């Protein structure tokens, strides 16, 4: 019964401030690092904050560096995020994420339901091209997003987190990193690659398989999220 | 490599928790019971493995071991108690009048304990179990029934001065192992506060050794 | 006559 | 007899401390606070033994072997090791007091993390107690007074005495006597007395004469003769040989070190 | 009494255990040499691992 | 019919001993002169796995050599990344007197057993974040001595009540039971195929068993005191027995007799653990001589010592790949000994 729900936001006056909070239950969140993924409407995702397992290495994105602050209440199993002096670009939907970091762990596996925030009006990026290749449920589709540098490290773990933002709810972790499958995902969603190439090999499609996919990068310091995609029904 | 940094941080957190657990682990005593089935150690704890009786007497938690129900060969599992503060031994004082053998297995096991390669420093405590019944037994019958060379004198003091001295002569390491002695009087405090004093003394000696004084 | 010598 | 006395007190003294460090590092790791606490003063003595030839040059009539070495930072570096070693010795006394008298709360300061922070504190306080000497290090070598004018040399040494003996070796290293108050196999009392009295007696017998004579020197600088040049040399020799008595005493009296030595 | 059953148990082993070929130590040694050459090449405790990034010998 | 059955039993012993002597023309030490000695095997302590604060009673490695689980008297079953000296988990133990730990072949489960006679089994890869116990295994009236997983749902346990038993952790009840021993059973070793296993008892008797039925497939003697360590050969048709008589003995399933002895004049210390390398050529055994004397199994000649421990080498075992050997001893530490190039 893992449950991630967040609240706070929905309408922001220009030049104003807002507060975010994410509630965790059903798992040992105190030993879990957590990310923060925004989502502009009719667009892709965007990482906004991060704190490691145990409030060790607090991180922030350049676009909100200084403006935002992220803190975890481990005894209370809830997250606190304060956004001050919000600009017009902060018209997006947030997504609480969890992460456990150990040898062969499951990072960015469970995503929160989502809280949308609306305001009235030098690092690596990945190529979320091929906006839509719709296919009948009786076929296979391979997705990919490209990275300039070689993903593999001396450890061999390549971080090209795969997700599928199905309409109406949060993306489901298909393959954390780029090699190992996830908990709860079926056998259809697979993946393979060699250094810089990759292939999100999907066997069959059905009603649930619709949704825009996204990719994350955890190699460098900033978690550049994936650009908008189409369900490619 | 960021994932590796987070893993290293999680391991450092686990190290911080491990040290906080291990300081308490080193603070905890390991008082081990020993004896025979007829020793009657149940009385001591009155006030399918070990019944690890964790209690606290003077703000220092004591982990007593009711391992008397092991019913196994102690030679193959007594090396698990090499590091203990003390070892409590309830003597078989039933040799006064009760036979079966008038508690010569007590000496047979005490000599093995004393000469064991793992109990050189372990200050074994000797408890005169069933002292109340043994006093009446020695008042009603002599002690030379199974101790022909002893004096006896049909007195409580001489009963101790003979029986206890029989095993304390088998005690060879008079310099390293400091054996205590407390007649088991069925009272509320003096049965376990003496054990507390003895474990404090042995902990003080071990601390002096560790610090190098 | 002071530190370590005179 | 400086030509023989200096060699005798600087060869065995410098070798024993190095041997103690080697055994305490290799034969018995002993991450225990006490092992690195005594290693601190062992290293202090090892790097402080080099002052014996430097002071023997006074009787050798060679004010400097190179010329800028003897007066620039010799009294600023070798002399700093005196306060370093006294601070480390009182650190060891405090460590023993916390380990024996009161492990009630031994997870706050007796952890290995604090055992090196205290050592670093001792080193920096020794440097700060010797930094004025370096700032005033310009003479003919002692220079704490020549550089200033009025009485700063006398003020220095008074502060040096008050910081080297008054606090650490009179009431702080006296914690050894307080350690046994209630915890002194009744022969263990004498066995531990033969270790708790001898250390304090050595520290107060071999090290006090240096500070007592110079404070007298502060009072009255007596006229010199071979008596003065020989016995004031013996006083500093005893002050230096306290640093030879300490390592052997610590490495032989301790039973763990006895097992470590026999390892 | 139970001894009989236990004797039968004793034989239970002696009977079948010896009933089978009970091959000689002759063969016992064989694998010591074949499997040695089989898994000793994979015995890093024996053939030190010089992997540029040996899991432990770095 | 006491003497009547004794005569038949003596006839049986005579027949089987004569068969052993006929098959065993001579000790294998003489016939092994063909193979070259391994020589002095210098094993540098490549990683010193510090962090454990009591005597290490049993160290076990998961099917991936990266992870290990080390059990000690402090009640800390700690999963370790031997690659980076990292603590993946630190499982608290219900019983702190563990003398055996087990890494499941799936890797999802870890078990520990000891004095309390229950082999509690822990869930490593849970949906939540922590590691939780799956099911304890009560039913042993002795002291548990060696758990070794057969599969995810079958735990083998040898105890001090002179018996051993197979379990099904789905229900918590023993499917079979193996009572053929007279003294406390100390070391149970599971085969690579897990269809058979060997448990050693204090009566200097080691008895092979069949997992599916519960009947003693074989018995072995030759030791003069209590056996303290048994571990199967990688080939799965052997084992070695290090006993408190200061020797270790190599056995065979098809020969039903002792083959080698691992003792020397200068060693009078009893063995506290035994393990084999990937090829079996090194039989690393942790003596109480404070040095995990690496005994060349095929030569029965001491061809290496890993003396690096202040106390007795309590437990040790190679990994799945054998890239490491972690002689976590009664000294608080574990050391990853690897051959340095």
């Amino acid at each position: 019964a893992v449950q991630l729900v967040e609240s706070g936001g929905g309408l922001v006056q220009p030049g104003g401030s807002r507060k975010l909070s994410c509630s965790a239950s059903g798992f040992a969140f105190s030993s879990f690092g957590m990310h923060w993924v925004r989502q502009a409407p009719e667009k892709g995702l965007e990482w906004v904050a991060y704190i490691s397992s145990g409030s060790g290495t607090i991180y922030y994105a350049d676009t909100v560096k200084g403006r935002f602050t992220i803190s975890r209440d481990d005894p209370k199993n809830t997250l606190f995020l304060q956004m001050t002096s919000l600009r017009s670009e902060d018209t997006a939907m947030y997504y609480c994420v969890r992460s456990i970091y150990y040898y062969g762990s499951s990072p960015f596996d469970f995503w929160g339901q989502g809280t949308t925030l609306t305001v009235s009006a030098s690092d690596i990026v990945m190529t979320q091209a091929t906006s839509s290749v719709p296919v009948t449920p009786g076929e296979s589709v391979s997705i990919s997003c490209r990275s300039s540098k070689s993903l593999l490290h001396s450890n061999g773990n390549t971080y090209l987190y795969w997700f599928l933002q199905r309409p109406g709810q949060s993306p489901q972790l298909l393959i954390y990193r780029m090699s190992n499958l996830a908990s709860g995902v079926p056998d259809r969603f697979s993946g393979s690659g060699s250094g810089t190439a990759f292939t999100l090999t999907i066997s069959r499609l059905e009603a649930e398989d619709v949704g825009v996919y996204y990719c994350m990068q955890h190699l460098e310091y900033p978690l550049t999220f994936g650009a908008g995609t189409k369900l490619e029904l | 490599s960021a994932e590796d940094k987070a893993a290293v941080e999680r391991s450092k957190m686990i190290d911080r928790n491990l040290r906080e657990d291990g300081e308490k682990a080193a603070r905890e005593v390991k008082l081990l019971l020993l004896g025979a089935g007829e020793s009657g150690k149940s009385t001591i704890v009155k006030q399918t493995g070990i019944v690890e009786t964790h209690f606290t007497f003077k703000d220092l938690h004591f982990k007593m071991f009711d391992v008397g129900a092991q019913r196994s060969e102690r030679k193959k599992w007594i090396h698990c108690f090499e590091g203990v503060t003390a070892i409590i031994f309830c003597v078989a004082l039933s040799d006064y009048d009760l036979v079966l053998n008038r508690m010569h297995e007590s000496m047979k096991l005490f000599d093995s304990i004393c000469n064991n390669k793992w109990f050189t420093d372990t200050s074994i405590i000797l408890f005169l179990n069933k002292k109340d019944l043994f006093e009446e037994k020695i008042k009603k019958s002599p002690l030379t029934i199974c101790y022909p060379e002893y004096a006896g004198s049909n007195t409580y003091e001489e009963a101790a001065a003979y029986i206890q001295c029989q095993f304390e002569d088998l005690n060879k390491r008079k310099d390293t192992k400091e054996i205590y002695t407390h007649f088991t009087c069925s009272t509320d405090t003096k049965n376990v506060q003496f054990v507390f004093d003895a474990v404090t003394d042995v902990i003080i000696k071990n601390n002096l050794k560790d610090c190098g004084l | 006559c002071f530190x370590k010598t005179c | 007899l400086v030509p023989v006395l200096y060699l005798l007190v600087c060869a065995a003294g410098l070798g024993g401390n190095t041997l103690v460090i080697y055994v305490v590092l290799r034969f018995a790791k002993m991450k225990t606070v006490t092992n690195i606490y005594i290693l601190n003063l062992a290293v202090a003595d090892v790097l402080y033994m080099l002052g014996l030839p430097f002071l023997a040059t006074q009787n050798a009539a060679s004010f400097w072997p190179f010329g800028p070495v003897l007066c620039r930072l010799v009294m600023t570096l070798d002399g700093v090791n005196q306060f370093t070693s006294v601070f480390c010795l009182t650190v060891m006394s405090v460590d023993r007091y916390l380990a024996v008298v009161h492990p009630l709360s031994s997870a706050r300061w007796r952890r290995p993390r604090v055992a090196k922070l205290a050592s670093a504190a001792a080193w920096v306080l020794s440097l700060c107690m010797s930094l004025p000497l370096l700032v005033f290090a310009d003479v003919q070598c002692n220079a704490s007074w020549p550089e200033p004018v009025g009485l700063w040399g006398a003020v220095f040494i008074i502060y040096t005495a008050v910081l080297g003996f008054f606090a650490p070796l009179l009431v702080i290293c006296l914690c050894y006597l307080l350690i046994v108050v209630k915890v002194r196999r009744r022969r263990s009392e004498r066995k531990v007395t033969r270790m708790v009295l001898v250390v304090v007696l050595v520290f107060a017998g071999c090290w006090l004469p240096f500070f007592t004579v110079n404070i007298v020197n502060l009072a009255v600088a007596l006229p010199q003769e071979p008596a003065s040049a020989g016995l004031y040399f013996f006083v500093v020799i005893l002050s230096y040989a306290n640093s030879c008595a300490n390592p052997v005493l610590y490495g032989f009296l301790s039973d763990n070190f006895r097992q470590s030595f026999q390892k | 009494t139970a001894s009989i059953a236990q004797a039968r148990k004793l034989v239970e082993q002696l009977k079948m255990e010896a009933n089978i070929d009970r091959i000689k130590v002759s063969k016992a040694a064989a694998d010591l040499m074949a499997y040695c050459e089989a898994h000793a090449k994979e015995d890093p405790l024996l053939t030190p691992v010089p992997a540029s990034e040996n899991p432990f010998r770095e | 019919e006491l003497d009547q059955l004794r005569q038949e039993a003596e006839q049986l012993k005579n027949q089987i001993r004569d068969a052993r002597k006929a098959c065993a023309d001579a000790t294998l030490s003489q016939i092994t002169n063909n193979i070259d000695p391994v020589g002095r095997i210098q094993m540098r302590t490549r990683r010193t796995l510090r962090g454990h604060l009591a005597k290490i009673y049993a160290m076990h490695w998961g099917t991936d050599s990266r992870l290990l689980v080390s059990a000690s008297q402090d009640g800390k079953l700690i999963i370790w990344d031997s690659y980076t000296t990292n603590k993946v988990h630190a499982i608290p133990l219900r019983s702190s007197w563990v003398m055996t730990c087990a890494y499941a072949p799936s890797g999802n489960y870890v078990a520990c057993g000891g004095l309390d006679n229950i082999c509690s089994i822990y869930n490593l890869k849970t949906r939540e974040g922590n590691v939780r116990v799956s099911r304890e295994l009560a039913g042993h009236t002795g002291y548990l001595s060696c758990c070794r997983f057969l599969d995810d749902n079958q735990i083998v346990t040898s105890s001090g009540d002179t018996t051993c038993a197979l379990w099904d952790i789905e229900t918590g009840q023993q499917t079979t039971t193996f009572t053929g021993h007279t003294g406390d059973v100390m070391s149970l070793s599971l085969a690579p195929d897990t269809r058979l296993f060997v448990s050693g008892a204090c009566d200097a008797s080691a008895k092979l068993w069949d997992v599916r039925e519960g009947m003693c497939r074989q018995t072995f003697t030759g030791h003069e005191s209590d056996i303290n360590a048994i571990c199967f050969f990688p080939n799965g048709n052997a084992f070695a027995t290090g006993s408190d008589d200061a020797t270790c003995r190599l056995f065979d399933l098809r020969a039903d007799q002792e083959l080698m002895t691992y003792s020397h004049d200068n060693i009078i210390c009893g063995i506290t653990s035994v393990s084999f390398s990937k090829s079996g050529r090194l039989l690393l055994a942790g003596y109480d001589d404070f040095n995990c004397n690496v005994w060349d199994a095929l030569k029965a000649d001491r061809a290496g010592v890993l003396a690096g421990h202040d106390n007795r080498v309590s437990c040790l075992g190679v990994t799945d790949d054998g890239m490491a050997v972690a002689t976590g001893s009664w000294d608080s530490f574990l050391k990853i000994w690897n051959g340095s190039s």
